[PDB]
């Protein structure tokens, strides 16, 4: 007749560690590889040269 | 070399038993043998030589 973990019942309880659970986050790409412009309404218009 | 194995938890069945196992040794042996060689020479080649 033993004693098993399993008849010990939360006598014994579990531990928590957050070592895994932090993340890095990523930017966007163009925000970065291109010119950010400010905008102060909807629409803005560029003339290009086109002939 | 000896050999551990991973173990269970129970009374009741061989999943729970620790295995037993052996070290051993063996020997080595230096045995001393003999080398060597005999020179003869007339004792007035000896003496007429000069070196």
């Amino acid at each position: 007749a033993d004693i098993s973990r399993a008849e010990v019942a939360t006598l014994i309880q579990e531990a928590y560690s957050d070592t895994l659970l932090a993340a890095a986050k990523q930017g966007s790409t163009v925000l970065s590889a291109f010119q950010n412009v400010n905008m102060g309404t909807k629409t803005t218009h560029l003339p290009v040269l086109a002939t | 070399l000896p050999e551990a194995g991973w173990v269970g938890e129970s009374a009741t069945e061989p999943e729970g038993v620790i295995p037993t196992s052996k070290v051993t040794w063996a020997n080595r042996t230096l045995v001393a043998e003999e080398v060597a060689v005999i020179i003869p020479v007339p004792e007035a080649v000896i003496d007429d030589a000069t070196v």
